[PDB]
């Protein structure tokens, strides 16, 4: 707020408009990047109240009704671990943390309920064991391998998720 | 106001109070009526 | 406004060029923005220091423009690399990647020219008119577990058939389209049904 | 809102698709109304351990994707631009 | 007009259109075979 | 003296804006990669190795 600066800058040119346009374009680009990454679907799927996934446990990555900003425990650890005038201002993002978390919840519900069918159109319900059998067939392993070791594979997946949360809790 | 370029007949219509005419970029284009068009230049 | 990306690229280039043109006529602290006027009304020492001021300003503007142009060129190059990848995969073949060549199961793609870009017409397969069915992981027949070769076991009501995943084409459960693997004691959710032997 | 303060638009309690992104989950649309943008249609899928959904029909969908390939090639003569 | 020139593209609009038509014709008449050989 | 200060501060702002543009390009590339990964691994099964 000095008039002499304005007097000496009006004759200097229009660099301020250039910088403002560049910053506005950058901010719009980041909003578009988040929008493209997280909003892969236009329908917010919800996990059914009953959770019978053949022994697989997803309560670790699914949201809980305790209201921790509608985020899973792993998401809570991720948020907690990350630690964050003179004409400088910070524009808030268009998509809030709750909105991104609900997109993530919808993606999880669609993946664990409909497999990959919801990504190609309408969501198609299918038991999680049969979805895993399809995925096993994708990598060239027959379905009977899954079906005769379902408990072992479920336990291995649960243990792997446990090691993931243990690493995210203590290991920096 | 000195400068270089090719004088050209002018079809635009000025006003009695108007002497100069500047197009976009605030450069001299038409001057009391004659048009100022710089001679041909380019790359080789 | 269906070609907003190409129009946006053209608008940014035109805005940058117009901005450079406008900055050509800035005083930059000099007595005038016209070089010829300065030369025709000043002593060579003061004329050359004003020339130095104008040269500094215009060179700074040109430096800024060239840097923005390089950044935009890198962005356009990345987009063109993506377009070439899409041409090679979606147009010259069939891609199994999800949503790389359009929403849904990709069938083919067609290229169309654009003034400063390309247009891909992605032809895709989208399932529709869905129906509910009852499934079973396998069938326990004669104390043996039968799994489908390709497809899934379904049963509107009681009658058990085998169909394919992406379309409802029920078929009679038969030893040709089913394979046996072990007994029916370890599979969870197995049901009892007859298997036709042709 | 946490993005500032808006004057001239009537706040509504509904949720529509975002038209003019104000920020922080707030959008505006045309009087001018301001709301919280809706993420999309809310539906619950009927999941069961012995139930599947199989399509009985198909749709051939043609979509258009636009990709810039190049921009205008501009050459600047520095001596002519700076000095003339 | 002040040292600013626009260099024309090497490939004209007609030639790009001919490329697109050839690609589309090969796709219709041959599928993906033309992208991997004859 | 004020004019000299104006030139220096504007130069600093240009450097900051250029760095932000380069970082934004890098973050945009990373976000494009993340969107591709989400599309091809969350919405389906990917046969690509690693
Ligand atoms: C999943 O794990 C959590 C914590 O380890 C546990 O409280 C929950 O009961 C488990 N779910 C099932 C279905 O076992
Ligand atoms: C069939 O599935 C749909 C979801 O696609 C569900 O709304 C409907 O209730 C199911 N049918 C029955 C009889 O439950
Ligand atoms: C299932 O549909 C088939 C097709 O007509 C039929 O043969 C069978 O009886 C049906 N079962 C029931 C319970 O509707
Ligand atoms: C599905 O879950 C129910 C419990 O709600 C159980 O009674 C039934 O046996 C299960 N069926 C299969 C095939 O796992
Ligand atoms: C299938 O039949 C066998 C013997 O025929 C019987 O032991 C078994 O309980 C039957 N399965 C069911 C689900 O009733
Ligand atoms: C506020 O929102 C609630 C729930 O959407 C609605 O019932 C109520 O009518 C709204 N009130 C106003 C003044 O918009
Ligand atoms: C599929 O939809 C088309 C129209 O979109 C319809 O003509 C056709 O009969 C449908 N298929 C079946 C099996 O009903």
């Amino acid at each position: 707020d000095s008039t002499e600066c304005s007097n000496l800058l009006l004759q200097y040119g229009s660099f301020c408009t250039q910088l403002n346009r560049a910053l506005t374009g950058i901010a719009v680009e980041q909003d578009k990047n988040t929008q493209e990454v997280f909003a892969q679907v236009k329908q917010i799927y919800k996990t059914p109240p009953i959770k019978d996934f053949g022994g697989f446990n997803f309560s670790q990555i699914l949201p809980d009704p305790s209201k921790p900003s509608k985020r899973s425990f792993i998401e809570d650890l991720l948020f907690n671990k990350v630690t964050l005038f003179n004409g400088l201002t910070v524009l808030p993002p268009l998509l809030t943390d709750e909105m991104i978390a609900q997109y993530t919840s919808a993606l999880l519900a669609g993946t664990i309920t409909s497999g990959w069918t919801f990504g190609a159109g309408a969501a198609l319900q299918i038991p999680f064991p049969m979805q895993m059998a399809y995925r096993f067939n994708g990598i060239g392993v027959t379905q009977n391998v899954l079906y005769e070791n379902q408990k072992l594979i479920a336990n291995q997946f649960n243990s792997a998720i446990g090691k993931i949360q243990d690493s995210l809790s203590s290991t920096p | 106001l000195t400068g270089t370029g090719v004088l050209t007949e002018s079809n635009k219509k000025f006003l009695p109070f108007q002497q100069f005419g500047r197009d976009i970029a605030d450069t001299t284009d038409a001057v009391r009526i004659l048009d100022i068009t710089p001679c041909s230049f380019g790359g080789v | 406004s269906p070609l907003g990306k190409l129009q946006d690229v053209v608008n940014q280039n035109a805005q940058a060029l117009n901005t450079l043109v406008k900055q050509l006529s800035s005083n930059f602290g000099a007595i005038s923005s016209v070089l010829n006027d300065i030369l025709s009304r000043l002593d060579p020492p003061e004329a050359e220091v004003q020339i130095d001021r104008l040269i500094t300003g215009r060179l700074q503007s040109l430096q800024t423009y060239v840097t923005q142009q390089l950044i935009r060129a890198a962005e356009i190059r990345a987009s063109a690399n993506l377009a070439a990848t899409k041409m090679s995969e979606c147009v010259l073949g069939q891609s199994k990647r999800v949503d790389f060549c359009g929403k849904g199961y990709h069938l083919m793609s067609f290229p169309q020219s654009a003034p400063h870009g390309v247009v891909f017409l992605h032809v895709t397969y989208v399932p529709a008119q869905e129906k509910n069915f009852t499934t079973a992981p396998a069938i326990c027949h004669d104390g043996k577990a039968h799994f489908p070769r390709e497809g899934v076991f379904v049963s509107n009501g009681t009658h058990w058939f085998v169909t394919q995943r992406n379309f409802y084409e029920p078929q009679i459960i038969t030893t040709d389209n089913t394979f046996v693997s072990g007994n029916c004691d370890v599979v969870i959710g197995i049901v009892n049904n007859t298997v036709y032997d042709p | 809102t946490r993005a500032g303060c808006l004057i001239g638009a009537e706040h509504v309690n509904n949720s529509y698709e975002c038209d003019i992104p104000i920020g922080a989950g707030i959008c505006a649309s045309y009087s001018i109304i301001a709301y919280t943008m809706s993420l999309g249609a809310e539906n619950s899928v009927a999941y069961s351990n012995n139930s599947i959904a199989i399509p009985t029909n198909f749709t051939i969908s043609v979509t258009t994707e636009i990709l810039p390939v190049s921009m205008t090639k501009t050459s600047v003569d520095c001596t002519m631009y700076i000095c003339g």
